[PDB]
């Protein structure tokens, strides 16, 4: 994965249950930008009609 | 995953489950006690009348519904059907007592 | 970047989070100090004894 | 009320009456065209038959004796 | 279309001819080439219906051209398509066939016969011949025949006799029985002799006998002549899309059991030998039962993947099948699922993210625009929400607007699982939930998924917004606490904002109102933690509802003063003074409910969240390296360890202490190290703050983050401080035993390997432990819920009788919980009076609120009959008065909930939590004996002389402290009446030596005591103060063991000294293990001895289960003298002899320690031998009250234990579902003994001895079962065949011929109406009073 700063602060409740809080640079810089690759597949038959 | 209408199973018709196919989430039993616990009846009538398992139901609520009028007609389930005939069919004679 | 509730470290019995933040931070100062008299290039020798 | 429904249940006696009164008094209210008797003041449907129960305007003794009478005047014009 | 009632029964020939609309005879299903049915296969269209709406197979007719002509050219009837789900075909077997059911289960035809049921199969297997008549005498009916008997008797009388062999052996069996005659015969030879072991079978014979009477049921009807077949939809064979097909395996069945039927019906033409007859036969048997049940009475009939074939039989039973997987839990459609997260959101608001909006409200958005005319047609608005267009958002925000959505979290383990939000629109992906409901749905974000559920009709949404909405449930329906406590954070920065620090910043300043207060904190020049003056005005509504002022100035806090903002002007400052912590907040919240109202009370939750978020914001605070601190003393306490483990070591090296008590000291010492570190840590983390103000030095309470977030209680506990720093106690391997060598290191200072791998034990036990056993709780859940289906209230009061006694729980140890909180919520069933005589409080009836219950314990009562579940009278349900209040709104409960859902949710929640010589009075008080047989020892003190006697603590009030258990032949340093203070041991007994000590005084010679048949010589080698020695029966010699050795009291003159008062005989018999002290000559005063006799999950499973405990302890019956009877012969025996009533006689383990002796007298229901105490007993000796009292406090052992709260009236309520059936003595309208129900027992005597009838009716007697017996056990069948054993239930109702009313929920869930709950029993009542009118 990567690294990145961290401050153990209780922030405005948005981190109440063990959630993340997280800011707009690390996503500016696509340090969690992932690829997915998928395949489709169309098949052609020989129907009685 | 959120589905409005869909697929529909082959043998009992209910709705289908898994999001990659399309289909509703499992009604599971123990909401069903709670949702009986609270008092609720229409609720879970609707639940398991109008939502899965009436093939003339659930077109009438969406016709109706369509047709700005939220008004529910019951009916007998489809699964509850299949069960009589199968157990029909197991030697067990079984009839609906009228009235 | 990032914050995290620190109420969940004690009950969690997870303790070595607190020590890899601070090892962490102080291997980016150290690479902090590294790139900041990078910039000046005062002698390569000074990089090599540093 | 419209977040709370406390002082209808006085108006009425149990929690399980109020749905199935609001309920009624809604249907006719809806696809009847009945003007409610409580001003509406931008509220929804439904929720403007709990304010109106909440006030006590409708009751089942008072809910069954106007829709007669509008019956066998009908039932009158008739013959 | 309405109807009233199920009807079950036998299916006859004629029915299953009449329901078919033709026969099958090709096993052909469908052409290759072509896919059209076949003429007479398993889907011909002409006996199942078109295969297309309104087509028939040519042409001819077609497009409601002819509506409901029949297709000469092919024979089939125009019609929908859905007719092919309904009509039937029936097999006409060449030969009678078995039924399968009626013949493994366990046999509905083997009682029917009275035949053993190997003989019976051996018939049919085409092995034995059978009678069905014998004109001659030699032979008779029903005797089994092997072959060269049978062809012996052939050849000696031909045609006389008629034998045979397979089921039309069986066929001619029961057509030739006569139900009548059997009926008149055994009932009147059943009376003649009295053999229990035969009692039962024939009261089952006559039952199954009486049930075909009055069925109208015929047995011959047993034998299958003609098979039903399934629909073709229902096994449908239907075409894949990569051009193959998949159908049911009931295809191969019928396929298999058509081609061996028409294989025989060629054979039988064919006359072929006889043998491949029979074993043709035995096939179609077998392939029949196979069809019925495959793998139920031979090897199970594989299909192409050698996996056994899913019988209809297995479709219809077990978890997988219809009952439960899709009647009762169904699929569900207008739903979605989605990830959590947290959000600033109100407390009835839920944050709905917009893509999933217009998918689920689709129909309501079409509906809408064709309402306000963007859409000209319905398609027209498919295009547009296809488009996203601005119009589709400008409706959503109002469509969903006043529109709850109810959300769910699975598992739902109880009621609060199920909660209906407001929707509000967010523009992101997952579903945002409020915090303070995170408890309530035990659910933490961490990935955790979420369902959302609408909705539709105008009921449903009054339902979801006056009993689902989240404001609504505030207070568990277990118990009545509140359920919205903030969790963590609010806690933390409540915690913090009121804190005091002795030197923080402008302390002492004098202050006149809260808002100055705050914006000082604001503008920085004050800090949130000080000491100052504020001016506060508070109300109180002292007045019949009026609220009045007081202001005044108190000495506080800023924080606390600043808190005073969000307080709704009815608490008292008091309640905002403290530090508050987690149960502060708690109760606090409580008392703001209690005292001011509902919506003040969410207001000022939504305000504290609020408050709290932004402090712990503003605040700051975090877990650094430090805070972890390391008192200097733990090094120093391993060596003064490790000093004295060494030396213990050497201890047991040298050989002077054992292997055990080297272990007890090892263990002893290393726990007092650990005891010793944790003190260290606890005074190192309490009180570390050290600081001066204008002093010289004072120590207050810690501002250590980790102090903070442990005493707060917003996580941890002090406990876990411990581990976290100091050394992690001693842990035990997973066999059982303890590691003697703790891990002496802690987290911060890093472990050794072995230390690690010695704690993973542990860490992997309790990780097992939690898989695993949540599977029982859930099994738990679903058994409790299953009995409790139909407890719902149907009166307001029955106008019973007296209930039961109340007491509170000193007994054992502390009182943990008093009479206050047992009773609050009950109502009484007497005239409860004062401690001052004619001073009553209730009327018979009332609701014991706070008040009633501060007005009691102010008094000094401490027992009082309240109206319980079990004892009410109503019929068919309960009445509110005999219940109480309710606990989710706090006010008596009203007419239409279910009670037993609630309570087996409420008493099943909990499941996954709960995995696993001398007498010293403690207070001064008063010393009383309970039920005492006083008598004066030699010295004068009080001694006893009986078991049945418990020790007292009066307080000066009147009621009892404390509660302790006196064995029998103890020794008392105080009497009864005394005042004494605690910390004195009062009682003393040996806890081996178990004496025989006389009450009366008077000369002991050696009576009965003969040397060499009955006792041997021995004496003490040291003292030689002995006499002679009294052993068991192993090892005392038999010739003198028939008479039980005695030793009378005597006199001078030689006469034995009789009982004060009582012209009773007077004298001791000694069993085993008796050697007498004193020896012959002397005597012995009162009070003195003779002879000297030494001596989790499934624990609340069992009890619902009624499990027989291993040893069980024996009690009596009935009062009078015990003696003995029978002696040595596999066991002893106990004879009763009664003042005036009979010889009760029965088995008693002579290997077990008694109560009693032979010149003892014993009243019923008393300890005569020791042990576990078996429930059964109990009710049957004891009155109910004694079982529900002992139920609900075992119960509540072990919850206490574990430190979770249940109100116990969601207990008894299942043993009042647990006390259903009853047992006949009496006849007069019923049998003799059979089982039935104790409320059609009290039905039947309401008119046998009230005026329709002077005295007719029998006498009952409650019985009590297991609780899957009492789930099974129901008038109704459909609701114990969708729970368990569904074959059992479903053959025994058949022959029963049993009809069900549909009074059940689950039945009417199942069928689909209104479930008789809420609403529902708004319904039915209607219904009910229309079918009283018909």
């Amino acid at each position: 994965g990567q690294n990145m700063r961290v401050a153990f602060m209780p922030w405005n409740g948005y981190n109440f249950e063990d959630s993340i809080l997280v800011s707009e640079r690390v996503v500016q810089e696509d340090r969690f930008t992932t690829i997915h690759i998928q395949e489709l597949a169309c098949v052609s038959r020989d129907t009685k009609l | 995953h959120a589905r409005s209408t869909g697929s529909y199973s082959l043998v009992t018709q209910q709705p289908l489950g898994g999001k990659a196919q399309f289909g509703g989430q499992r009604f599971g039993e123990m909401e069903v006690w709670a949702l009986e616990a609270y008092g609720a009846a229409y609720t879970l009538q609707e639940m398991l009348t109008v939502k899965s398992d009436d093939v003339n139901g659930r077109t009438k609520m969406y016709k109706n519904i369509v047709d700005g009028n939220h008004q529910m007609e019951p009916g007998m389930p489809e699964s509850f059907n299949v069960l009589l005939k199968e157990i029909r069919s197991l030697g067990i004679n079984i009839e609906l007592e009228d009235e | 970047d990032i914050v995290l509730n620190p109420l969940g470290v004690p009950s969690r019995m997870n303790i070595g989070q607190i020590l890899e933040t601070h090892l962490g931070m102080a291997a980016k100062g150290i690479g902090d100090k590294i790139n900041a008299m990078l910039k000046q290039q005062q002698e390569v020798a000074k990089l090599r004894e540093f | 009320a419209r977040v709370t429904v406390q002082d209808a249940v006085e108006k009425i006696g149990n929690r399980f009456d109020l749905v199935l009164v609001a309920a009624r008094r809604a249907r006719q209210m809806q696809v009847g065209g009945k003007d409610p008797l409580v001003p509406e003041e931008n509220d929804k449907t439904t929720v403007i038959a709990l304010r109106e129960i909440e006030e006590g305007l409708i009751n089942n003794q008072i809910l069954d004796v106007r829709e007669r009478q509008e019956q066998q005047e009908q039932e009158a014009a008739e013959l | 279309e309405e109807f009233d009632a199920i009807k079950i029964a036998l299916a006859s020939p004629d029915m299953i001819r009449s329901w078919s609309f033709g026969e099958v005879k090709k096993p052909e299903t469908i052409n290759y080439r072509t896919f059209k049915p076949e003429r007479d296969g398993l889907f011909c269209a002409r006996i199942f219906g078109p295969v297309k709406d309104y087509e028939c197979l040519c042409g001819k007719y077609k497009r409601l051209k002819h509506r409901g002509v029949i297709c000469e050219k092919c024979g089939v009837e125009v019609t929908q398509t859905k007719v092919r789900r309904e009509r039937m075909g029936h097999i006409e077997l060449a030969s009678p066939t078995a039924h399968i059911w009626f013949l493994k289960s366990l046999s509905r035809i083997g009682l029917l016969l009275d035949m053993p049921l190997r003989d019976i199969e051996r018939v049919l297997y085409f092995e034995s011949y059978v009678v069905i008549e014998g004109g001659m005498t030699n032979l008779e009916r029903q005797q089994i025949l092997t072959e060269e008997q049978y062809l012996d008797a052939l050849e000696e009388f031909g045609d006389e006799f008629d034998a045979k062999m397979g089921a039309e052996a069986i066929q001619a069996l029961l057509k030739s029985m006569d139900l009548e005659q059997e009926c008149e015969q055994l009932r009147e030879e059943l009376n003649e002799t009295n053999s229990e072991t035969k009692r039962k079978k024939l009261t089952k014979r006559i039952k199954l006998l009486e049930a075909f009477v009055q069925s109208g049921n015929k047995p011959e009807w047993m034998i299958l002549t003609v098979l039903p077949v399934l629909p073709p939809d229902l096994r449908p064979l239907v075409p894949l899309d990569g051009g193959r097909f998949a159908t049911s395996d009931l295809n191969d069945l019928y396929r298999r059991v058509i081609n061996r039927n028409n294989r025989l019906k060629r054979l039988l033409d064919l006359a072929a030998p006889d043998i491949i007859v029979r074993n043709e036969k035995r096939m179609l048997q077998e392939a029949v039962d196979a069809l019925l049940d495959n793998g139920r009475r031979g090897r199970a009939i594989t299909g192409s993947n050698k996996r056994p074939l899913k019988s209809l039989a297995d479709m219809i039973k077990g978890k997988q099948g219809r009952f439960r997987q899709n009647l009762l839990g169904k699929r569900v459609d207008y739903s979605g699922r989605s990830v959590i997260t947290v959000g600033y959101l109100r407390l009835h608001q839920c944050g709905l993210p917009k893509k999933m909006a217009l998918e689920l409200f689709k129909p309501f958005i079409y509906g809408k625009l064709e309402l306000r005319g963007l859409a000209t047609t319905i398609k027209a608005a498919k295009k547009m929400v296809e488009r996203e267009e601005a119009v589709v958002w400008d409706i959503l925000d109002e469509v969903i607007r006043e529109h709850p959505v109810l959300l769910n979290r699975a598992p739902t383990l109880h009621r609060l699982g199920i909660q209906a939000f407001e929707p509000v629109l967010i523009e992101g992906k997952a579903i945002q939930l409020h915090p303070l409901v995170c408890a309530a749905y035990n659910a933490d974000f961490d990935g955790d998924q979420m369902a959302v559920h609408v909705p539709l009709t105008l009921e449903a949404q009054l339902e979801a917004r006056a009993l689902m909405m989240s404001t609504n449930n505030i207070l568990s329906p277990a118990n009545g606490e509140p359920i919205i406590v903030p969790s963590q954070d609010v806690v933390l920065g409540l915690y913090y904002m009121t804190r005091d620090c002795v030197n923080a910043k402008g302390e002492g300043m004098v202050l006149t109102g809260p808002k100055e207060a705050e914006r000082l904190y604001r503008s920085g020049l004050a800090s949130l933690h000080a000491r100052v003056k504020v001016r506060i005005t508070e109300y109180e509504k002292d007045a019949n509802g009026e609220l009045v002022a007081k202001t005044s100035l108190k000495d506080t806090t800023v924080g606390r003063a600043i808190l005073w903002m969000i307080v709704p002007k009815g608490l008292p400052y008091s309640i905002v003074n403290q530090a508050l912590g987690k149960k502060a907040i708690s109760k606090m919240l409580n008392t703001c409910y209690r005292i001011l109202g509902l919506k003040p009370t969410v207001i000022f939750a939504d305000q504290i969240m609020y408050t709290g978020f932004a402090y712990a914001a503003r605040s700051g605070a975090s877990v650094g390296i430090d805070d972890m601190v390391i008192p200097e003393k733990k090094h120093e306490i391993i060596s003064e360890a490790e000093a004295e483990v060494a030396e213990i070591q050497e201890q047991f090296q040298s050989g002077l202490v054992t292997a055990g008590e080297r272990y007890n000291k090892v263990i002893d010492i290393w726990a007092a190290a650990n005891d010793r570190v944790s003190k260290a840590m606890m005074d190192n983390l309490q009180t570390e703050t050290v600081i001066n103000r204008d002093g010289q030095e004072e120590k207050q309470v810690s501002f250590n983050s980790i102090y903070m977030m442990a005493d707060s209680g917003a996580r941890g506990s002090a406990a876990q401080i411990r581990q976290l720093a100091g050394m992690r106690g001693l842990m035990a391997k997973p066999d059982g035993s303890i590691i003697e060598t703790p891990i002496t290191a802690n987290f911060r200072e890093g472990l050794n390997v072995l230390q690690y791998f010695i704690s993973t034990h542990g860490a992997r036990k309790g990780l097992a432990d939690t898989a695993l056993k949540t599977a029982n709780s859930g099994y738990l859940t679903r058994r409790l819920v299953d009995v409790a289906q139909d407890l719902v209230v149907t009166e307001d009061d029955c106008g019973t009788h007296e209930g039961i006694m109340m007491t509170p729980v000193i007994e054992g140890g502390d009182v943990k919980e008093p009479l206050r909180d047992r009773v609050l919520g009950r109502v009484t069933a007497e005239d409860v009076l004062k401690p001052g005589t004619a001073d009553i409080l209730v009327p018979r009836n009332t609701l014991l609120h706070e008040q009633w219950c501060d007005l009691l314990e102010e008094n000094s009562v401490d027992a009082v009959k309240v109206r319980s579940v079990v004892s009410c009278d109503t019929d068919f349900g309960v009445c509110a008065h005999c219940y109480g209040r309710d606990l989710a709104r706090g006010h008596i409960i009203n007419k239409g909930e279910a009670i037993g859902v609630i309570a087996a949710q409420s008493i099943g929640e909990p499941g996954t939590q709960l995995t696993m010589s001398s007498i010293q009075v403690k207070n001064k008080g008063s010393i009383k004996l309970s039920n005492v047989k006083s008598v004066v020892n030699s010295s004068g003190k009080l001694v006893i002389t009986s078991r049945n006697t418990e020790l007292k603590l009066i307080d000066e009030f009147g009621r009892t402290k404390e509660s302790y258990k006196v064995p029998y032949g103890a020794v008392l340093a105080k009497g009864d009446g005394e005042q004494v203070a605690g910390g004195e041991t009062v009682a003393n007994w040996d806890p081996h030596t178990m004496p025989v000590i006389t009450e009366v005084s008077g000369f002991v010679r050696f009576t009965d005591m003969i040397d060499g048949q009955t006792i041997t010589r021995q004496t003490d080698e040291l003292t030689g103060l002995s006499s002679l020695v009294v052993l068991d029966s192993a090892e005392r010699t038999a010739g003198g063991k028939d008479l039980r050795p005695a030793l009378k009291i005597v006199d001078a003159q030689g006469n034995d000294v009789l009982i004060p008062g009582t012209d009773m005989p007077a004298q001791y018999f000694l069993p085993g293990k008796a050697i007498v002290q004193l020896e012959d000559g002397v005597q012995i005063s009162s009070g003195d001895t003779l002879a000297r006799i030494p001596q989790g999950l499934p624990r609340v499973a069992d009890l619902f289960e009624a499990r027989r405990p291993k040893e069980p302890a024996i009690l009596a019956e009935i009062s009078g003298i015990v003696s003995f009877g029978k002696e040595t012969k596999g066991k002893r025996r106990l004879v009763i002899t009664p003042v005036d009533g009979s010889p009760y006689e029965e088995m008693i383990p002579k290997w077990r320690q008694l109560n009693v002796f032979e010149g003892e007298r014993v009243e019923r229901g008393d300890v005569i031998s020791d042990g576990p105490e078996a429930p059964h007993d109990i009710l049957r000796l004891r009155g109910v009250h004694a079982v529900t009292r002992y139920i609900v406090n075992e119960v509540q052992d072990v919850y206490r234990l574990q430190g979770v709260k249940i109100n116990d009236k969601h207990i008894e309520v299942i043993v009042r579902q647990m006390l259903r059936k009853a047992t006949i003595v009496n006849a007069g309208s019923s049998d003799f003994l059979e089982g039935e129900q104790v409320e059609y027992s009290r039905v039947k005597i309401a008119n046998r001895e009230l005026e329709a009838n002077g005295k007719v009716g029998a006498t009952y007697s409650r019985d009590l079962l297991g609780i899957t017996k009492a789930s099974l056990a129901t008038e109704s069948f459909i609701s114990a065949a969708s729970f368990q054993e569904t074959t059992r239930v479903l053959t025994e109702a058949a022959v029963a011929g049993k009809r069900d009313e549909l009074r059940g929920l689950k039945e009417n869930v199942i069928v689909g109406r209104l479930i008789p709950a809420g609403t529902g029993y708004a319904y039915h009542q209607d219904r009910m009073r229309r079918r009283a009118a018909g």
